């Protein structure tokens, strides 16, 4: 337990003391409120102290005698919520109880006191959402009404509303519900606020969407009134606009009109009566009906033609007649012709009674009748759509009618937005635009603009359409002569709010100034002050901001500039009054700032320095209104002009940290929120300025560390600040070459972090930001860990992992547990302990010891450590018993009564800690081994199966972690998976969702073991056959279908898509299509087109069985609703990337090329035009885009647009330069598409070429032009940029001039800011390097811009796409010798060498990977090709500065592109041969090693990704070979990761012929790895892979060039013919190259014979004892390790002779015969090999000292003893060596025997001397105690040996070793003798 | 000592887990003591968030008796050298009222709210402290 405050105690019994007494109650319940706050880190134990302390009486009498106070009611709702949320974690039931019993009253009658205030709502509506979850939830009926009456209040946020109508309407779903809400005011209450205050934000809409689901409920119960039907199509005519409201609206009228009203009213007009009588009256009705839209096509059927015919001749000609009753029914006619124009179907009877005509002509009758004419447009705008249709409606001059009224009557707001909403849909079609630019053009629509400012729809039709015609305007007359550029400001201005609206109104401004006479209308300033300051208010919003820049750039002058520069202090000055004017020089001096070419004049009069002290003097003084405001600006202001600027930063960083804290801040920021106040606006600012690693300097640096240690240290409490301080230091970490850590070192910094962390564990954002800030540090500095652990940073680990089920905080928090990770000897403790414990207590039937343990042992598998330490330790075989027991002990669980948990909540509860260990293990690769091996996937299934009966409380907790157990092993090995597959499981996991319904994990793994095992297409078949799945398949469709919950839809939408996707199978996309899921997914695009997230997941769930169906199937072969539906998306969704990525793809599999009239019809290729334009730089949208209109024939297209560039450049029109623009746009689009014949749709290409330069330097400056002209070309060169045989792409540009041209154009200058010329340019010139035939053209033009390269560097540093152009570019050119040359000698300047600008661009953009994957990729390139030509290496890479730098830039979730291009600089390096001392130093391959292996165990990655970045290692290796690198890769076991590929990608030929290529280069290099290669690479070739090795040429090929290299050397041939599996792939390697025959099979087919020549005939000698010690020898004096582990040569040395020895060993030897001699060489070789410490251990698993002493007491030549003697006392060197020998029995005895031998013998005492120096050198070693040798003669031999001495006999040497043995063995025992 | 902010050091080394070693690093409060000496010391103790630790420190202490103690005296000494007699608070506050007769006189609005406020309260004020 955590203990709790002390000051609750105190605050609860102010309010227990007090109940009567109010003023006071309140203020201590105002105390226990802010204790239970998340602002407290304690708020869950402070909130059960309450509990415990019976706090809720006092508060339950309090509300009810003070109901009324709002504030009592805020309080009271924040303590119970505190306490829900405590027991939703603390699962004890008897809280659970008491806060069910004692705290939901006092909840509910805070609900019926029927609050307004956002908090209490959220509060007690978070309390009814806990408490459902503890399993005690609040009795839905008990809450509704009081919820209701929330609606008799206005003043109701939307946001609050949301939430409550979204809370009545589960409740009204049953009777209960829906009658307690008729008892209270039924269906108006709701309704009438929807009505009153209801708004169109996206809330409001989700709000009236709940409304509507709440009435739907009702009205099947009869819980309707009758005001319900009036009023519900009141709230559908106010929503029209929106289709989820129309939608459900819709839904709920069917729940309370039958069908058989349909038929009545229907066959009532079909009874005639015309005239009143009941005709007229179900003349109302059926209007009322056409709402429905389930009902529509009813009325199709018999109908649809009275309306016109009421229209037309029932009105027409009586229109003069009787205006005002006339009106109303053609309007209400209309608008039901409107409201039943839904399907394609539908609109197609409205044509065949040629409504077009009767709708067309009734305007010009109603040209007075406002309503009838809006009502008319409203039933147009669906037939305009129609492009066919739209031409009959010019020839009625339709539009000519009602843009003149809508001009005149624009004021009035129906008429307004239906006529804009009919000239946009109208606007949509290229033969109107001209009508209508004709007729008074959109000069109207412009002015029109200047209303209804508020109503969105109205605003994005006029200005979609606005944005569809002034493209095509020769002058800005007339716009400017009506005021219409005025009148666009006024909607920006009056549009701070809507972000969407606001984009679009500068988008037009920005097109406005692309007509020629801009200036003239445009330099007012009011327009650029307008969007200067529109881009103020709108930062955060990327496009409005870019689309501003370029309208400034082109319309604003430095007249601008001084207009507000010449005013800014006096401004400042007068601040506290007039704070708008200050407002704006600032946003004015913020956005010309970002035009490169204006923001010298602020630069030069220091402006950041005047508004900084400004900002200061804002603070620092008495607080006045709109303080907050110009400041937040101010900050924003300076920020930007930095950031845009070029200087250093560090004087303005600290200058903002000055201000932050600033004394008067704290009291500045009490008036506002918690996370907008002007504090985290600074510690944003700062956080960015760092991100631009602009802070250069080891003082500088200092400065800024310590002044974010200051700011984190005087405003402990601002959260936000906190976390924007964090984020701050990691960015100054690894600034200046990640020196700052250091820093942090020295300044306490670290420290700092971790006692934040240790103090606010609680807050997630905190805790990841912050071990970031660790995490990097380590990562670039050693012994940072030690202050770590000093520091106590597990302290902080571990409450970390322990208080977060999460994902990116544990990812962060690895390298930590890897530095610190406890003593991890003590981890491994820890774990073998706890198995015991859980081991024992299953022996021991103590069900409560298991799960207490279980939970303990999970607490030490989070770490990868962990896992893989209770892997070794055999936690796979342990969890077979735990759950043998678990499972058989079920009603011993629950009998216990003595324990935290009791119940089935116990047994629950351990089965779910059993899962959740194998889970955690499951997290490596190691661990699934061992797992799987154990058999436990069974294991799990048995677990799983033991969960069931009550829904215990840890029931689903259980299930999840069974099932993600599961699903780990299960997608991780095949085989594993296509074992699990039977029926029965299949049974059981489908059962299994059905006992979870509502629970999102529990389907989102089942269907992923599902996915996975159904791994074949039987499976498949097999899988789909079974009813459970057919039935979840219904039952997924289902949700998608009728569940109103967005999460609910987006859940069964993914769970469809992981079915399909992981399948991949034609069988299962068709049991998914014929389930209803392609309807259901297009009707979640038709109604929630508006939604991001359901769009998207719709759309990605409809591409994947479009790939199997087709989709027109579902619509009787009908593509026109689909097609219309997706198209009606992209354009709700046009700015959302990754929504049009996935719609086009949807449009692509829907349609095909016989569908182009349907296409031109329904404007589809018009959108798609459009969706690519926006985004020109997606890969994606582009490339499907292009697949789009390849349906439309491209290779005429291209013809044609080719020829008719040509024909206008060569008749010299005045327009041409226009003209020359529009057609390379399309033919832009176009070039994108896949081509049948390029020969012939291209063959007009160098022509087309020729012409288009010829335009570029006739008419030089056309922005639009050199930008569409650069494009052009761009998709040119992508077509072929690999094919250098290709004449029209590359070649073209080169060839045709245009390659000179471009080249000219930088070089000139002129074009530096075009960014939409330079991005394709530098493309264009990429793929000119890349074409080796362009590639001397590259140079020569090169040296004339490569300067004005480095400055476009620095001029778009801050734009991602240009720079990545660019790098692109230098990667490619590099690959030139010469070229390299130019780079380095021309490029360079401030930023510095160009090595270092792309540092510090990739460090800018450490967020993007193009940058950084061009960066990287070119740093490599320059590297190798610089080294290859001879210049010195580039000194950066050299020092290791540039490698760290790169290493940071590695995030731990890095994507495999990035991976990729990191190995690919590095491989680059090694095969420079140039940078080895930096690299080992660096431990790059170590590096590289260890991300990957870490990418094998979490698999974040997909196989196909995985595979490439093996095949990419593979290739790291081979450079490391060729670079004799070898050895460092045996130090961290790099060979490993070879023979990981082949286990893993033994199927995968692009893998296998690196793998062959890599083995063969690091055998040519090293003896060693030679061996492995054999020994253990060619087996596994020969069996995983010898598939790919036998049908694929590359890997047959590059197979026999490794065994030719192996076969080279003596002894391989022989082992290699041992090697299973060799034969069968030699001969299908042989019938490979039969089948490819020609030149290649011929010698495949000889290199395998040489092959087997070799192997035939390796003959070695039988090797000798004596060869083992002339090679360890010769090693020794080498100075080379003999470390057998160490050596992979020596493990076959070292076998041979241990066998060949112990053969040997049987005889009595003599040292003259042959065998004899050569036992001794075998001793002086162990001798050799027992000198290292390292090889003790398998030394004496082959007891080597038990031989060794036999040989002594056996043997009795004296000279082979010897050399047994000389070889175990170099053994005994080490200690546990010695012990071993020592308490061998009977070694003292022996030894010394060995000594009296020697001692008696008639040797000659030469040789006696060195006899008895070896004995005596023995017994000295073995003698590890002086008792040892107590029992024994030793003394009186060591004596006898002196007294020969004596006698003259030895030397002295022999005296000393004598002196060296008695000093070890004197005792008790001995003294006599001496 | 300030001219190399040893503020940092007294601020910090206060706010910590506590045992019995640690307590004796809090005793260091008395250090505090001793050097803020001054008005102008203690609004330096201030700028380094010296009042948004101590607060912390005497809220957590309720069952710490010694540091409650040690934390208590640094307040009342910051208190002391910030705070003024209530006289020359009021006559602050009726002078600030004469300057605004007098222009009103010339040319009767109010004092600017924190002009008053700054005048009219003691050193908890001018620190900072707030009434939560």
């Amino acid at each position: 337990k955590r203990n709790p405050d002390a000051g609750v105690a105190t605050a609860v019994q102010s309010v227990i003391q007090h109940q009567t007494f109010k003023r006071m109650l309140l203020f201590g319940l105002r105390s226990l409120a802010d204790f239970c706050s998340p602002s407290n880190q304690l708020y869950q134990e402070n909130a059960l102290d309450a509990l415990d302390r019976g706090v809720l009486s006092a508060i339950q009498t309090a509300v009810t005698t003070f109901s009324d106070d709002d504030d009592l009611m805020l309080c009271a709702s924040r303590v119970l919520w505190a306490m829900s949320v405590a027991i939703k974690e603390e699962m004890d039931p008897a809280h659970i109880a008491r806060v069910h019993s004692e705290g939901s009253p006092v909840i509910v009658a805070v609900v019926n006191s029927s609050p307004t205030d956002p908090q209490t709502i959220e509060d007690s509506m978070n309390f009814v959402d806990n408490l459902k979850r503890a399993g005690a939830p609040v009795d839905g009926a008990s809450l509704a009404g009081g919820m209701l009456s929330i609606f008799t209040k206005t003043a109701l946020d939307m946001k609050t509303a949301k939430r409550v109508t979204a809370a009545l309407a589960i409740a009204a779903e049953t009777a209960e519900g829906s009658t307690a809400l008729y008892n209270a005011g039924g269906t108006s209450v709701l309704l009438t606020y929807c009505l009153d205050q209801g708004d169109l934000s996206d809330a409001g809409v989700e709000m009236v969407e709940g409304a509507f689901d709440t009435v739907r409920y009702m009205a099947g119960y009869q819980c309707t009134d009758a005001t319900t039907l009036p009023q519900c199509i009141a709230l559908m005519d106010k929503y029209r606009g929106r289709k989820s409201a129309s939608a459900k609206g819709s839904s709920a009228l069917a729940a309370m009109i039958g069908p058989e009203q349909l038929q009545k009213c229907l066959n009532t007009l079909k009874t005639a009566e015309a005239g009143s009588a009941e005709y007229d009256e179900a003349l109302v009705t059926l209007g009322s009906m056409s709402y429905i839209s389930s009902f529509t096509d009813e009325i199709v059927r018999a109908g649809g033609v009275p309306l016109l015919i009421e229209l037309i001749n029932s009105g027409l000609p009586q229109m003069e007649g009787n205006p005002e009753k006339i009106a109303s029914m053609i309007s209400g006619a209309a608008k039901m012709l409107a409201r039943i124009a839904s399907n394609p179907v539908n609109v197609d009877a409205i044509v065949q009674a040629g409504g077009v005509a009767t709708l067309c002509t009734a305007v010009s009758y109603c040209t007075e009748s406002m309503e009838a004419l809006g009502a008319l447009c409203m039933a147009l705008v669906p037939l305009a759509s129609r492009e066919s249709l739209a031409h009959e409606i010019v020839q009625y001059q339709t539009f000519a009618t009602v843009l003149p009224i809508l001009y005149q009557n624009v004021e009035s707001p129906e008429i307004a937005a239906l006529a804009m909403e009919l000239v946009a849909t109208g606007s949509q079609h290229e033969e109107i635009q001209e009508h209508m630019l004709q007729n008074q053009a959109a000069e109207i629509c412009s002015l029109c603009c200047q209303y209804h400012t508020a109503d969105a729809s109205y605003q994005q039709h006029a200005i979609s359409a606005l944005n569809r015609l002034v493209p095509r305007l020769t002058t800005l007359h007339g716009v400017s002569e009506y005021g219409g550029i005025q009148g666009v400001i006024a909607s920006l201005n009056a549009n701070v709010n809507n972000e969407q609206v606001a984009l679009l109104a500068v988008q037009l401004l920005d097109n406005f100034s692309e007509v020629s006479d801009a200036k003239t209308y445009m330099s007012d300033g009011t327009c650029v002050d307008a969007v200067l300051a529109a881009m103020l208010e709108h930062e955060g919003n990327d496009l409005l901001i870019s689309a501003g820049v370029h309208c400034l750039a082109r319309i604003a002058t430095e007249d601008d500039c001084a207009r507000h520069l010449n005013v800014l202090d006096t401004a400042i000055q007068t601040a506290r009054g007039n704070p708008d004017g200050v407002y704006r020089v600032l946003a004015a001096i913020s956005g010309l700032s970002r035009v490169p070419s204006l923001r010298q004049i602020f630069e030069e009069k220091n402006a950041s320095d005047t508004i900084l002290a400004g900002i200061s003097s804002w603070i620092e003084c008495s607080r006045f209104e709109g303080q907050n405001r110009i400041i937040k600006a101010a900050l924003k202001t300076v920020k930007n002009m930095k950031i845009s600027g070029d200087g250093d930063l560090t004087s303005c960083f600290a200058a903002m940290c000055d201000v932050a804290c600033l004394p008067q801040v704290k009291r500045v920021v009490e008036l506002e929120e918690p996370d907008n106040n002007i504090l985290v606006a600074d510690t944003a600012a700062f956080r960015d300025l760092a991100a631009t690693m602009r802070i250069t300097g080891a003082e500088n640096l200092e400065r800024c560390i310590e002044s974010v240690l200051r700011v984190m240290r005087k405003y402990p409490d601002s959260r936000r600040a906190q976390l924007n301080c964090l984020e701050t230091l990691n960015y100054l970490a690894q600034c200046d070459g990640g020196e700052g850590v250091a820093i942090l070192s020295r300044t306490g910094g670290l420290n700092a972090v971790v006692q934040y962390l240790t103090r606010a564990p609680m807050y997630l954002d905190a805790q990841i930001a912050g071990f970031t800030v660790l995490a990097t540090s380590a990562k670039i500095d050693s012994n940072v860990g030690e202050t770590l652990r000093k520091c106590n940073c597990l302290q902080a680990l571990k409450v970390a992992m322990r208080t977060h089920a999460k994902s990116k905080e544990l990812k962060r928090t690895i390298a930590p547990l890897v530095a610190l990770l406890m003593p991890t000897d003590a981890l491994e403790t820890e774990i073998q302990e706890l198995l015991n414990e859980c081991a024992s207590a299953c022996e021991k039937n103590n069900f409560p010891h298991l799960h207490e343990n279980l939970a303990a042992l999970n607490e030490l598998l989070i770490s990868s450590e962990g896992a893989k330490i209770a892997a070794r330790l055999g936690i796979g075989a342990h969890m077979c018993k735990y759950q043998e027991y678990i499972s058989a002990h079920e009603q011993d669980a629950l009998a216990v009564t003595d324990y935290d948990i009791l119940g089935k909540d116990l047994f629950d509860a351990t089965v779910s800690e059993c899962a959740h260990a194998m889970e955690q293990v499951a997290s490596t690769r190691s661990g699934r081994n061992a797992l799987i091996k154990a058999g436990n996937v069974a294991t799990l299934i048995s677990l799983y199966e033991s969960l069931k009966a009550p829904q215990s409380q840890y029931s689903e907790e259980a299930a999840i972690h069974c099932l993600e157990a599961l699903r780990i092993l299960l997608k991780s090995d095949k085989r594993s998976a296509e074992l699990a597959f039977e029926r029965n499981f299949v049974s059981t996991l489908c059962v299994g969702i059905d006992s979870f319904p509502h629970s999102a994990p529990v389907l989102g793994a089942t269907c992923a073991c599902l996915a996975a095992m159904a791994t074949t297409p039987e499976r498949v078949q097999m899988l789909t056959a079974q009813p459970a799945f057919e039935s979840l398949l219904q039952k997924l469709v289902f949700v998608i279908q009728n569940d109103p919950s967005k999460d609910n839809k987006l859940v069964a939408m993914r769970a469809l898509q992981e079915l399909v996707e992981i399948t991949n199978d034609a069988t299962m996309a068709n049991k998914i299509a014929e389930a209803g899921a392609v309807t259901a997914l297009f009707r979640i695009i038709d109604e929630y087109g508006d939604d991001e997230q359901l769009t998207v997941q719709a759309a990605e769930v409809l591409a994947l069985l479009g790939a199997f169906e087709d989709l027109r199937r579902f619509y009787d072969n009908d593509v026109r609703f689909p097609a219309q539906v997706l198209t009606a998306a992209l354009t709700k969704q046009k700015n959302n990337e990754t929504a049009v990525v996935h719609l086009l793809d949807v449009l692509n599999k829907l349609a095909t090329s016989e569908d182009r009239a349907v296409l031109r019809e329904l404007g589809v290729m018009e959108q798609v035009a459009d969706a690519m334009r926006v985004h020109s730089e997606s890969e994606a949208v582009t490339r499907l885009g292009g697949e789009l209109f390849a349906k439309m024939g491209a290779d005429e297209q291209i013809k044609s647009l080719m020829l008719q560039i040509i024909e206008t450049v060569e008749s010299g029109a005045e327009d041409t330069a226009q003209t020359v623009d529009i057609l390379c746009g399309r033919l832009a689009v176009f070039l994108a598409a896949p081509l049948e014949d390029p020969r012939d749709a291209l063959q007009h290409t160098e022509k087309c070429l020729g012409s288009l330069v010829a335009t570029l330097q006739t008419y030089p400056g056309s922005e639009r032009l050199e930008g569409n002209v650069a494009l052009v070309c761009r998709r040119l060169c992508d077509r072929c940029f690999d094919d250098a045989d290709d004449p029209y792409g590359a070649w073209a540009v080169a060839a045709s001039g245009m390659l000179a041209q471009f080249a000219g154009m930088v070089a000139g200058e002129t074009v530096l800011a075009n960014k939409k010329f330079l991005g394709p340019a530098y493309r264009t010139f990429t793929a000119c390097c890349a074409n080796a035939y362009c590639m001397p053209t590259m140079v020569e033009v090169a040296p004339s811009f490569l300067p004005q390269t480095y400055t476009l560097l620095e001029m778009h540093k801050n734009d991602a796409e240009t720079v990545a152009r660019v790098l692109e570019f230098l990667r490619y050119f590099a690959e030139d010798p010469t070229a390299c040359g130019l780079i380095v000698q021309n490029m360079s300047g401030s930023s510095g060498d160009v090595v270092a600008l792309t540092v510090l661009l990739m460090q800018q953009h450490q967020n993007n990977d193009a940058v950084v994957c061009a960066g990287m990729e070119f740093l490599g390139a320059l590297a190798y090709t610089l080294s290859q030509a001879g210049y010195e290496p580039l000194p950066t890479l050299a020092d290791g500065s540039v490698l760290r730098d790169c290493d940071a830039l590695m995030g731990s979730n890095s994507s495999s592109a990035r991976q990729l291009a990191h190995m690919h600089m590095i491989e680059k390096m090694l095969l420079s041969k140039a940078y080895n001392d930096a690299l080992i130093q660096e431990q790059a391959l170590k590096k590289l090693t260890m991300s990957l292996k870490a990418e094998d165990d979490k698999k974040r990655f997909s196989d196909e990704e995985r595979a490439g970045l093996y095949a990419a290692m593979a290739c790291v290796l081979l450079a490391a070979g060729g670079a004799g690198l070898t050895g460092e890769m045996e130090k961290f076991n790099g060979f490993e990761v070879v023979l990981q590929a082949i286990e893993e990608f033994g199927e995968n030929p692009t893998v296998i012929k690196e793998v062959n290529r890599a083995l063969q280069g690091l055998s040519m290099a090293d003896v060693n790895m030679t061996a492995r290669t054999v020994k253990e690479a060619v087996p596994k070739l020969c069996t995983e892979a010898t598939t790919a090795i036998q049908t694929d040429a590359e890997c047959a090929d590059t197979f026999c060039d490794l065994m030719l290299q192996l076969v080279s050397q003596e002894g391989n041939g022989r082992q290699l013919l041992q090697v299973y599996g060799l034969e069968e792939t030699l001969q299908g390697v042989e019938n490979l190259a039969a089948y490819y025959g020609e030149d290649f099979g011929t010698q495949l087919s000889e290199k395998v014979a040489m092959i087997r020549q070799a192997m035939e005939d390796d003959q070695p000698r039988e090797k000798t004892c004596k060869d083992v010690y002339d090679l360890l020898n010769s090693r020794v004096q080498q100075g080379l390790s003999v470390a057998i582990s160490e050596v992979a040569i020596l493990q076959e040395e070292v076998e041979f002779l241990v066998s060949q020895m112990g053969m040997y060993n049987q005889e009595q030897l003599d040292h003259q015969t042959a065998m004899g001699a050569d036992h001794q060489y075998g001793n002086m070789a162990f001798e050799l090999l027992a000198a290292t410490s390292a090889n003790v251990k398998l030394l004496q698993a082959n007891e080597f000292s038990k031989m060794e002493l036999a040989l002594i007491k056996g043997q009795a030549d004296p000279e082979i003893v010897l050399y047994a003697v000389k070889a175990l006392t170099a053994f005994c060197k080490f200690p546990p060596a010695a012990q071993d020998t020592a308490r061998i029995q009977g070694c003292p005895a022996l030894v010394t025997e060995a000594c009296s031998k020697i001692n008696k013998s008639g040797l000659p005492n030469e040789r006696k001397e060195e006899h008895l120096c070896a004995r005596y050198f023995l017994v000295e070693r073995t003698a590890i105690n002086r008792n040892l040798y107590n029992k024994t003669p030793i003394m009186t031999e060591l004596i006898n040996s002196w007294n020969d001495y004596d006698k003259g006999a030895y030397t002295t040497t022999l005296l000393r070793f004598v002196f060296r043995a008695m000093r070890r063995v004197v005792s008790d025992a001995h003294v006599e003798e001496l | 000592m300030m001219d190399a902010d040893v503020f940092s050091i007294l601020v910090g080394c206060v706010e910590v887990d506590a045992n019995e070693v640690t307590d004796l690093v809090v005793g260091g409060l008395r250090c505090t003591r001793r050097i803020v000496r001054s008005e102008e010391l203690a609004f330096e103790y201030c700028n380094a968030g010296g009042i948004a630790t101590i607060a912390n420190v005497i809220c957590k202490s309720i069952n710490q008796p010694m540091v409650m103690l040690e934390a208590c005296r640094v307040l009342l000494g910051l208190l002391f050298y910030t705070t003024r007699s209530q006289a020359d608070r009021q006559a602050a506050v009726e002078a600030l009222h004469a300057q605004c007769q007098q222009r009103a006189e010339q040319m009767v609005p109010e004092p600017d709210p924190d002009e008053l406020a700054n005048a009219a309260y003691g050193g908890w004020y001018q620190m900072g402290m707030d009434e939560v």
